[PDB]
RNA sequence: GUACGUGAAAUUGCUGAAAGGGAAGCAUUGGAAAUCAGUCUUACGUAGGUCAGCAUCAGUUUUCGGGGGCGGAAAAAGAAUAAGGGAAGGUGGCUGUUUAUAGCCCUUGUUGUAAUACGUCCACUGGGGACUGAGGACUGCGGCUUGCCAAGGAUGCUGACAUAAUGGU
RNA sequence: UCUAGUGGGCCAUUUUUGGUAAGCAGAACUGGCGAUGCGGGAUGAACCGAACGUGAGGUUAAGGUGCCGGAAUGUACGCUCAUCAGACACCAGAAAAGGUGUUAGUUCGAACUAGCCCUGAAAAUGGAUGGCGCUUAAGCGUACUACCCAUACCUCACCGUCUGGGUUAAGAAGCUCAGACGAGUAGGCAGGCGUGGAGGUUUGUGACGAAGCCUUGGGCGUGAGCCUGGGUCGAACAGCCUCUAGUG
């Protein structure tokens, strides 16, 4: 089953484009007269549970794997039996020495690394 | 192994012969009406045909702006949605129900083709309060088998001829969920059928409408 | 069981499953076919063609 | 130079739309010489394309093509509905399309 | 495209067809039946030509099963000069020998097969019949 | 039916609105349209009624800077372009591109007097009005609301017609010869089974 | 598309009326349902019968015996207007009673803005003698009738190359 | 670098790019330009990336065509052919008349179990196009003749490209 | 059983009272708006149609198909000529009485009778059948087809909720099957995301760069958010289970 995304564009907060104090992070409009809350035609959409994605393809990368965060070699060995379900993702705070060690650990496991380079 | 296949082989032929008998009954009744009408024309008198005992009602209006009495009656008819069809045993009580909700529904006399294709293409049973399609005779037998209704043809015969178990057969059948009519309605949909609309009683004209929705 | 609803009127195998009678049904039978005995009374025709 | 043009000339009229709401997924196409829905039935299922020219050389080609298929007739005047692999740009309203003679059945 | 060809036989899905190579230079090829407009021109006798050896295996390409391909020498390879088997040339010549007499006998058909079909101004294929 | 790269339309005997509706649709279809002899267009209804309609149109003007308000063009071709403009979505970029695809002119200028001029039967007065109904000419309507080149347009028109008549006789002389030589060839009667 | 229907009906028998009378009507309606409705409409205004206490004993569709013969039909109607005090007699020449009624309905709606509900057809009779015949109908009955073809606007065929001949 | 850890936003200058006919911002769909990841390469004839074409099917649906049963005034007509009746919007003939050197209308017989139209039905049939392929060993209900099957949801035969080609920003 | 919000309403149908009348005041029955998007009536809170999970296909409602504008410059029969015609319900307004205007009727040429047109008809920025325009209409009355399209209907996929049926061979708090369904202010409840501090835990990350910050890089989630590449930076910080609060 190939991965299908019901929606690809983010749900940006209303009027976040016009005001810098208002951020992109989605906030539900509580206004009494809000056009977007009332779902006027032409206004921005709102997050709904109908937009949820297939349970089989949810959390899946386009390659079909799930990026599992990794911080040391023991974190890699947790993916020993799940190398066709998860892909190792080395954390940003891991130094270069363990980054090399995790990469050789993951290549030995056959586990793909999302940010190997 | 072969014991089951032999026993069901017998059961399947019992279904076949009853279906053959039902079709023969349909043909005989149709011929008798034709000959009786022909006799009346030849002798110069008038033969009043049997008034219909079976009625098919389609809900043509949506679920907005409905008086409580009409809304109650349509709920009793299981016409919850627009373009929903039901088979009704026609009597005095039903006649004055359909009189009240006449602005909101249309109805008429179904023919054999209308009943047959409604139950075949849009036939769903109410099995444990669930809408289970009639894709096997086991489904109908497991629900209506206590009334000797074992097959789709038995259910069609009970519905069409208004048998002794018509209430159970009609309530077993889920309210038919018809599509929008191919070709459209008349120009104005919410007048009476008499005054150029499509609401109200329409007698034999319900068959063309049902074939538009099937 | 029954993952897909198949229309028996379009699927001859499903029609065979539900109805073990469509095999031998013989729709078209020549009924009226010996003298075509036209049956219209003279009084019937006069009332029909009256006024 | 009249030994070519195995296609029929057509024009992209508009998207399929109501009075105010457009549906860019399917388009309205006027095929020349097609003046009724009975004539549109012949062009149903034909392969229609939009051919345009670009400065960048994709695979050494200045000409790039968006393909599509005639789906159904539209109206009574011979216009047809067309579905393309990429929805036709809205700037092509009035531009020309090529309707090939394949998949042929004549 | 636009060539006029003579159908030899109907294969599993397509038509094994060739416009006589001495007329319009179209060799024996499979052509899918949805990409041809059959004409009402008088039939050519193809009963005397063998069509059993024109099969899917006959027209089958060489198996590759790998992503490596393409080269200037690769394009210098293939070509009619190379690749093209002598048996394929002999079969083309044999079918030509068995097909030319019929189109010679019926007038105007030899040069008709040589010409190329094209649409002109005002031509409406739905009204036109072939 | 078939689109040409440029279509030249002779507006003589045509109705303003019917022709404008056809022209506006063709312009939106991506077709380049030239309309000549706009002074020969017709408007259904008698002259004084149409004179009153234009005078009512003339009154429309801003109280501040009439140089901002509606600009009332008195030329017959500019009256035609006004009708097409109102039938196009000209505030829209698609509508503007359609407007520059239209060239409406009085008379038949030299880039177009040597080109074929088609007519639109959906807009022809003889086909579209009941006989005995009064109608007016846009050229006369223009001349008595401000247009000042009705005479020069006419005088240039007979000169064009005289030259066109000379061209026709020369072409008809050629067609007489080719027609006479047509039946001389035996093949003309040989290809009679083909319908030609 | 109207149709002529012979509608015969009677009230249901009672102790007071063991043998009710059969009443027949010729009336034009698009279908049998409207035909029965109009029958009950006319029987209700005259003779104390509902649809409920009556019944339609016979329905028949009458076709024209001579649909290929030109005839003159005189139609008496009751016309209801904004004032509603009107009887009319009109004459229409065609080959069938159904067409004459249809042409009457179109003419009556055109000239008087009368609707199907407002008009009730008193009687449709075939006028056979030329002397019995409306001036326009008589002058169609002229033996020497001849006149030019009236204007008839003669695929899309936009942008004609030549000015039409129209003659 | 003391105007000193880190150094955000508002706001500002420079550079690059882009846009602009009396606001701008946004949403939707695609184009263009820039940018970029996945996938692949392999693994074991076997299976395998991306994208297409066609066939055979299944679901849904639209649009044309043919054949047949049945119903009505067992259509009305009409044609052809025998009686009688009447006449004209009066033909040949001589304004007036009664098929003649044109014919028409009405009734009946006949050809007749006439045809067609309309209505209705066929578990009768031929095409064309569109969208969808959910599920994932086996079971089930059926048809055929145990195998097969269009029967409890798409497979088969190929080609091109393995590319920024698809896809994303 | 406990408790929230509410205790300014408004409009329409029909009936009706006060009033000269009112976009006025007051009630009755129902439906609505408030709390409600969508299709349509150019535009509008209550009009018409239809009530809304994310999508694909098909088909309709109301209403429309000259052009703007998707869809017949369709069919049939008439009426109308307007010296500032008419053009679709609510609705954004006009009457008596006439008019050698005209088309049809009724009864004894005369009168009447109707339908359309004109007159009666009359303001102040320039402008409104929505505009352009339209006259055997693209106006009006009737009839009949085809066509266009809503978030409504139908089939299907997916999300969630609820309901029902299985599962001792399956973080049973799991797995599995089926059906119906999905608008929402005030308000109630539930499950989640984020922040500071505390206990436990993870052979947890870190000067080979923690935290923070910048980013036309990538990835995940319906979302709150989360992860990551590159840049800057220089000393600490995090996952999970629980505790807590000056927690968004």
């Amino acid at each position: 089953v190939n991965i299908i995304k019901k929606r690809t564009k983010p749900f940006k907060r209303h009027q976040s484009d016009r005001f810098k104090r208002v951020g992109e992070s989605w906030r539900k409009p509580r206004g009494i007269d809000s056009c977007v809350r009332r779902r006027f035609r032409g206004t921005i959409s709102m997050p709904k549970i109908g937009y949820g994605n297939n349970k089989k393809t949810r959390y899946c990368m386009p390659n079909g794997l799930k990026a599992f965060l990794v911080r040391n070699v023991s974190d890699v060995e947790l993916l020993l039996m799940h190398n066709k379900t998860y892909a190792a993702e080395i954390a940003g705070n891991v130094s270069a020495r363990k980054r090399v060690e995790i990469v050789e650990k993951a290549r030995a496991l056959g586990v793909k690394v999302t940010n190997a380079g | 192994a072969a014991e089951k296949k032999s026993a069901r082989q017998k059961k399947r032929e019992l279904i076949a012969k009853r279906a053959e008998a039902y079709e023969a009954e349909y043909r005989a009744a149709e011929r008798e009406q034709i000959e009786l009408a022909r006799k009346a024309r030849a002798e110069g008198n008038y033969f009043v045909p049997h008034e219909p005992k079976l009625i098919f009602v389609v809900r043509i209006r949506g679920i907005n702006n409905i008086p409580p009495k009409a809304r109650k009656i349509m709920q009793l008819l299981r016409l919850l949605q627009i373009n929903n069809g039901i088979f009704v045993k026609f009597n005095k009580a039903i006649k004055e129900m359909l009189q009240v909700v006449e602005p909101y529904v249309t109805y008429g006399i179904p023919n054999h083709k209308t009943v047959r294709e409604l139950i075949y293409k849009r036939g769903f049973g109410k099995v444990n309060k669930q809408r289970i399609p009639l894709s096997d005779n086991a489904i109908i037998e497991a629900a209506l088998g206590k009334y000797s209704i074992l097959s789709v043809e038995d259910l069609i015969h009970e519905i069409y001829t208004v048998g002794p178990n018509f209430k159970q057969a009609a309530n077993f059948l889920w309210p038919f969920k018809l599509s929008s009519p191919l070709g459209g309605w008349r120009e104005r949909k919410f007048k009476h059928f008499i005054e150029g609309g499509d609401a109200g009683k329409r007698d034999e004209h319900i068959n063309g409408l049902v074939q538009k929705m099937l | 069981a029954h993952v897909q609803k198949k229309n028996p009127l379009k699927n001859k195998a499903v029609l065979s499953r539900l109805n073990p009678y469509a095999k031998a049904y013989k729709a078209n039978v020549k009924i009226n076919s010996e003298k075509t005995p036209k049956a219209a009374g003279e009084k019937f025709l006069s009332v029909l063609h009256e006024n | 130079a009249q030994g070519h043009r195995l296609y029929v000339k057509a024009k992209h009229l508009s998207f399929q739309r109501s009075k105010h709401v457009i549906h860019p997924g399917t388009s309205i196409v006027k095929i020349e010489g097609c003046d009724s829905k009975e004539e549109a039935q012949f062009y149903l299922g034909k392969r229609v394309c939009y051919v345009y020219k670009s400065s960048k050389a994709v695979r050494g080609s200045k000409i790039r093509v968006i393909w599509g298929t005639i789906a159904r007739p539209h109206g009574n005047s011979g216009a047809v509905r067309a579905r393309f692999v990429h929805n036709l740009p809205a700037k092509t309203f009035g531009s020309s399309l090529r309707v090939m003679l394949y998949p042929s059945n004549i | 495209r636009g060539k006029r060809v003579v159908v030899l036989s109907q294969l599993e899905d397509t038509l094994v067809v060739t416009g006589p190579y001495k007329v319009n230079g179209v060799p024996i090829r499979r052509v899918n039946h949805r990409y041809v407009i059959a004409t009402s021109a008088p039939k050519i006798d193809v009963s005397g030509v063998s069509v059993e050896k024109f099969t899917k295996a006959y027209f089958a390409k060489q198996k590759r099963s790998g992503p490596v391909k393409k080269d200037e020498a690769f394009f210098a390879e293939n070509a009619p000069k190379n690749a093209l088997p002598a048996e394929r040339i002999a079969d083309q010549k044999a079918v030509d020998a068995k097909l030319l007499p019929a189109i010679k006998a019926i007038p105007n058909m030899k040069e008709y097969l040589a010409a190329s079909f094209a649409l002109s101004n005002g031509d409406r294929p739905h009204l036109m019949k072939f | 039916s078939e689109f040409q790269k440029v279509v030249v339309i002779d507006a003589k005997g045509h109705l303003l609105g019917r022709l404008a509706s056809v022209v506006a649709k063709q312009l939106l279809g991506g077709q380049k349209v030239v309309v000549v002899r706009c002074e020969e267009l017709n408007i259904s209804g008698h002259f004084f009624r149409n004179k009153l309609k234009y005078l009512a149109y003339l009154r429309k003007a801003c109280r501040y800077n009439p140089s901002r308000g509606a600009f009332h063009f008195r030329a017959p071709s500019r009256i035609f372009q006004k009708a097409v403009r109102g039938m196009l979505p000209h505030k829209t970029a698609r509508g503007q591109a359609a407007l520059e695809h239209l060239q409406a002119v009085e008379g038949i200028p030299p880039p177009f007097d040597k080109q074929k001029r088609v007519v639109v039967p959906a807009a022809l007065r003889v086909l579209r009005l009941k006989p005995g109904r009064k109608y007016c000419t846009v050229g006369r309507l223009s001349s008595e609301v401000g247009w000042k080149y009705n005479d020069i347009v006419a005088k240039l028109e007979e000169r064009r017609k005289v030259k066109s008549a000379a061209f026709y006789q020369a072409k008809l002389a050629k067609q007489k010869k080719i027609a006479s030589a047509k039946e001389a060839s035996p093949v003309n009667q040989k290809l009679s089974q083909f319908g030609y | 598309a109207l149709k002529e229907y012979q509608v015969v009906g009677r009230k249901v028998p009672t102790e007071h009326e063991p043998v009710p009378k059969l009443f027949r009507m010729r009336l034009f309606a698009p279908n049998e349902s409207v035909a029965k409705s109009r029958y009950w409409y006319f029987l209700k205004m005259i003779n104390k019968v509902k649809k409920a206490t009556g019944e339609i004993v016979a329905i028949n569709e009458i076709s024209e015996p001579k649909p290929l013969k030109a005839k003159v039909f005189g139609i008496w109607i009751r016309y209801d207007s904004r004032s509603g005090t009107h009887n009319m007699y009109k004459e229409f020449r065609d080959t069938t009673r159904v067409g004459a009624v249809e042409a009457m309905y179109a003419d009556m709606a055109a000239r008087h803005r009368a609707r199907f509900r407002s008009i009730r057809i008193l009687k449709v009779v075939e006028v056979e003698k030329k002397e019995d015949v409306r001036n326009y109908v008589k002058q169609l009955l002229n033996p020497h009738l001849k006149f030019p073809l009236p204007h008839r606007r003669t695929g899309k065929k936009v942008f004609a190359p030549h000015r039409p001949s129209t003659f």
